[PDB]
RNA sequence: CUUUUGAUGUUAGGGUAUUGGCCUAACAUGGCUAUGACGGGUAACGGGGAAUUAGAGUUCGAUUCCGGAGAGGGAGCCUGAGAAAUAGCUACCACAUCUAAGGAAGGCAGCAGGCGCGUAAAUUACCCAAUUCUAAAGAAGAGAGGUAGUGACAAGAAAUAACAAUGCAAGGUUUGUAUUGGAAUGGUGGGAAUUUAAAACCUUCCCAGAGUAACAAUUGGAGGGCAAGUCUGGUGCCAGCAGCCGCGGUAAUUCCAGCUCCAAUAGCGUAUAUUAAAAUUGUUGCAGUUAAAACGCUCGUAGUUGAAUUUCAAAGAAUCAUUCUUUUUAAAAUCCGAUUUUGUUACUUUGAGUA
RNA sequence: AAAAUUUUUUGUUCUUAUUUUGGCUUAGUUACGAUUAAUAGGAGUAGCUUGGGGACAUUCGUAUUCAGAUGUCAGAGGUGAAAUUCUUAGAUUUUCUGGAGACGAACAACUGCGAAAGCAUUUGUCUAAAAUACUUCCAUUAAUCAAGAACGAAAGUUAAGGGAGUGAAGACGAUCAGAUACCGUCGUAAUCUUAACCAUAAACUAUGCCGACUAGGUGUUGGAUGAAGUGCUUCCUUCAGUACCUUAUGAGAAAUCAAAGUCUUUGGGUUCUGGGGCGAGUAUUCGCGCAAGCGAGAAAGUUAAAAGAAUUGACGGAAGGGCACCACCAGGCGUGGAGCUUGCGGCUUAAUUU
RNA sequence: AAAAACCGUAAAUCCUAUCUUUUAAAGGAAGGAGAAGUCGUAACAAGGUUUCCGUAGGUGAACCUGCGGAAGGAUCAU
RNA sequence: AAUAGAUCCGUAACUUCGGGAAAAGGAUUGGCUCUGAGGACAUUAAUGUUAACUCAGAACUGAAACGGACAAGGGGA
RNA sequence: UAUGUUC
């Protein structure tokens, strides 16, 4: 046969068959488990606000050798603890040690980027003022 | 447990015109597969068989033209619209310009182009190209 | 085949001819009469019709008349209350379970035995699907033994 | 599971606008459930619809319309044709305003607007002129609604030039290309016609009004995927880049810069979610000896699936050589040699009704 | 037995009956009325049928071991070598007798039976199964199956019995750097029987079950058919098992596969299972269990591979060949054994340049 | 008309119980990641005791051993 | 000292599945006037005679009290 | 068919 009920009638048992096996594969058990509003600090969100803790390197993997700059960010929305890193090649002297920080995902969801371990979110603005804006060049105005 | 006559029959075909051996036993003759056999006739992928008629559900013997390059059976008889014969047929047929999808309609067993024809599309039976 | 495996193809098979055969100048007017006699005198209807066919050179009762053996018997009244196969499997269980209470150590037998009640099972309620058997018919395991009357 | 606390039904009544365990009394023991009852979750109002689609599908739908529900949370009630109404009342809970301290008064999930919350969202503007509603119905009202303000949410059209002569390159006097040097036109400012409830916008006309047309286009990249640099400096496993593979320890095509080039372009990146990609959820349409995956084995209920068999053909006109159209041929009731119905359903065909 | 029609007794009013038909009973007449018998299934019957299918009882065999006896005298066991151990009270060894428990060799097979786990001394009884043969019976009774049920190696648990041999634990003796291991001596539980649990195995052909079709050969097991070296043996055909070889213009990633084929020319039926790796068969909860545990069974976090097959090379306390005094051997000649030059290491080095 | 009583509608408060979600914690015991750390050599070659399964016991650790299995073996084979 | 009888309701951890348990913890209880249910016996499907206290329900009633005295567990971790 | 670690 085929490993499958092919009977005109069998419309309950592919469909069962169905509902149970989506359950089987990552993508759909991470998008439709209710862990994820109480698992990811974001709560679902695309960014978050935060202040920012201390400042911090983390090694790089063991086949490159650095210092990220990250940083550690207290939300204000729930009051948890995250690592952001900060993008930039002098942009953590951009930052205080006690300024209210955007930060978004680092572009993988919830999973780790390059040889950064452990680091799910990156800095995207401090003291509502871009990185971009302050790093690339100095187009728009310096610190506050 | 053979449960469906005409599927096994059509397999045997194809079988035996994969062989090349011209001549084939179809051993649970039926109606159904008799009028499936004389539409492929008609339409010209196999010859002159004959039914041996024993006192026992007998026998066919076909004769092939080397001609056919796949019959089949569609199980289960899924009932189609006249809207959906498109749909099924640009899945099915390996062409819009030969083949044939069989169907079991209220007027008896036709092919897709001729069930368009006389309207009244019903349940699929297989195909033959 | 139902258990087990083995296709085992070993069978009858009716001749071409449906008709009485023609060297047979018997007439019919008593082979119903014989087969009332052999079943009062107590055979079950597949050895009446082998006793019919090898003593009596008869072969296909429904060829010699166009009525079939268990259905004349019916028609005159003789035919039992239970169906030939189903009797003898539930003759078949009760000599099992008669075995197993001596030797409850033989698990083969057990196993068989659940075989023989399931097929119990399924031909009754084949023939009670039929009116051939009452719809209470039930095959307890108790009395079977007795059962067979 | 439900059933003392109405659960299922009968009888009688009460109550209602009306039917009804809706409620009451008596009585009976029923009602639902692996075809998933009863529960739990929903970051769930439902639908018309939206995104993505070859076909299937997957995801979304608070939000123009329709239906439902609510007016801080409950409950109760008056008037009334219509309300269990909340810019109606009564009480409790939580808030909260004034007070001379005795007492009064409140409900923006209406329109603006404020605080708070946040990643996340506009003016405490003008008008009933249009749409329409209410009235004692032309003439009054209407934060319904319309108009404008803010508005790179989306969507559409569309500037940042075009042209003539030499010099140069290519080609048998043809294309591209630096200099000149005159046309053309918006952007812009002003007046006007117009528009408009008034005003603004658009459109149209009249004055000025482009040469570095400074009236100066950006975003992101240039190792591969993937279009574009083994160009020049700085750094030297640091700083950093990098979605992935990877680059960086002195020649870095990958970092930091300049030049040039590429891509899309008034738009271009980033994050998260979702669809296709994914035939990596497979009905179409996956895989299971060894990559993940045949229950240790058999029986077996529900489920799914199930051998063959009952009414077959002949003849006649039209396209092109075929195809296509039409009549009858058992039996029972209908019409005095002829007049007309002969299981149920699925399924399929046509309609009706489709905001 | 009633309806319809008609006639009608008779002073606001009372009979009735007649004839056609819808329904009950009673002779006869219809073409009076039942589809095959599936290379579906079940049942039956038959064979100086088959089989290590099962249960109970029974019988035999050597070996081992214990006890007794027997003859002789220095060792015997065991290992790579030993040692632990036994041994003048006679070990080991020879022969005999009795007992005990386990096991059932050689025959014994790419053989048989069973659903699987599994099943091998004789005989008896009980019991079932399968194939074959059938002009025997029934007539769709069937296929696969969540739940549910029976069975389910070994180990393990409980309680009696048994207890030779082997032997998880343990104790010694060795080896070794260590050796709690591999090796040796001993040895508890267990292994065996009975009665209950447990329900797991690489429980494996790592391949679910039913059905159809597709190719040649070599066998082999059990029947049936026909014919012939000598009442007897072989060959032919065939059914049902069971393997193997070859072949694929069949499949597959390949190894390979006669199914793992007849699949982008994708649908015969049906059940179960899987969705990158680790976390993890973990945590929690529930059911079962005396317990050990079994069944059902996540998440956070982490990660760019993990995994399959095959190719080349390299390597092997892998095999088979060949070669070499920078290898050994038929055999010798020296250094480090003697003191001294020299280079390097090293030794404090304004430098002992490197 | 105040006022009172009784059926009923019934807010609200409190006690008790259960459930759901979140959460502290001495101590215990895992997993993952990191660094040239310590000890051994378990596996891959016959990995130097073939490997592996189920089960049971033992040991510093990898692991060892008994019983019964598998070849995915180092044997398709008198 | 605290209830403690009876009826109705409700009852956890743990467990050797037997218990724990009267777990814990709630409600009711008098009098009076009624209603309903539970049997035995004879006449030619139906009509009379007659007996226990036992439950259930409803009105009314009272200084909200009723196992009114007597009798009679304190529970839980 | 003595044992014989690690990088």
């Amino acid at each position: 046969g085929s490993g499958k009920p092919s009977g005109l009638r069998a419309a309950r048992k592919l469909r069962i068959r169905r509902r149970t096996q989506r359950w089987a594969d990552k993508s759909y058990k991470k998008s439709h488990l209710g862990t994820r509003w109480k698992s990811n600090p974001f709560r679902g969100s695309s960014h978050a606000k935060g202040i920012v803790v201390e400042k911090v390197a983390i090694e790089a993997k063991q086949p490159n050798s650095a210092y990220r700059k990250c940083v550690r960010v207290q939300l204000i929305k729930n009051g948890k603890k995250i690592t952001a890193f900060v993008p930039g090649d002098g942009c953590l002297n951009f930052i205080d040690e006690n300024d209210e920080v955007l930060v978004s995902g680092f572009g993988r969801s919830g999973h780790s980027v390059g040889d950064l371990p452990g680091v799910k979110f990156k800095v995207v603005k401090v003291a509502r003022v871009s990185l971009l804006a302050l790093f690339k060049e100095k187009k728009e105005k310096p610190r506050s | 447990v053979r449960m469906s006559v005409l599927a096994d029959c059509l397999k045997t075909i194809n079988n035996a015109e994969k062989r090349g051996r011209r001549q084939v036993l179809i051993r649970p003759s039926s109606k159904v597969v008799i009028k499936f056999l004389q539409y492929m006739q008609k339409k010209g992928y196999i010859g002159s068989f004959e039914i041996v008629d024993d006192h026992r559900s007998g026998k066919i013997v076909v004769n092939l033209l080397g001609r056919i390059n796949k019959c089949a059976v569609i199980s289960p008889r899924y009932d189609v619209k006249l809207d959906e014969i498109e749909k099924i047929i640009t899945s099915i047929l390996p062409s819009r310009l030969f083949g044939h999808l069989i169907l079991t309609t209220p007027y008896g067993i036709m092919d897709h182009e001729e069930a368009r024809r006389k309207h009244t599309g019903g349940k699929v039976l297989g195909f033959f190209f | 085949r139902m258990y087990g495996k083995g296709k085992g193809i070993s069978s009858s098979t009716l001749p071409y001819k449906r008709k009485q055969p023609s060297w047979l100048k018997q007439k019919p007017s008593e082979i119903e009469d014989a087969i009332i006699k052999l079943a009062k005198k107590g055979q079950t209807p597949s050895q009446i019709g082998a006793t019919l066919r090898d003593n009596y050179g008869i072969p296909q009762v429904k060829s010699v008349t166009g009525n079939k053996i268990l259905r004349i018997l019916r028609a005159q009244g003789i035919a039992t209350t239970i169906p030939e196969d189903l009797y003898f499997l539930i003759k078949k269980a009760v000599s099992m379970r008669k075995h197993l209470e001596k030797n409850k150590k033989d698990k083969d037998c057990k196993f068989r035995l659940i075989l023989t009640e399931s097929k119990i099972h399924r031909i009754s309620r084949y023939y009670k699907r039929k009116k051939l058997l009452p719809s209470n018919w039930k095959y307890q395991s108790s009395t079977a033994s007795a059962l067979i009357a």
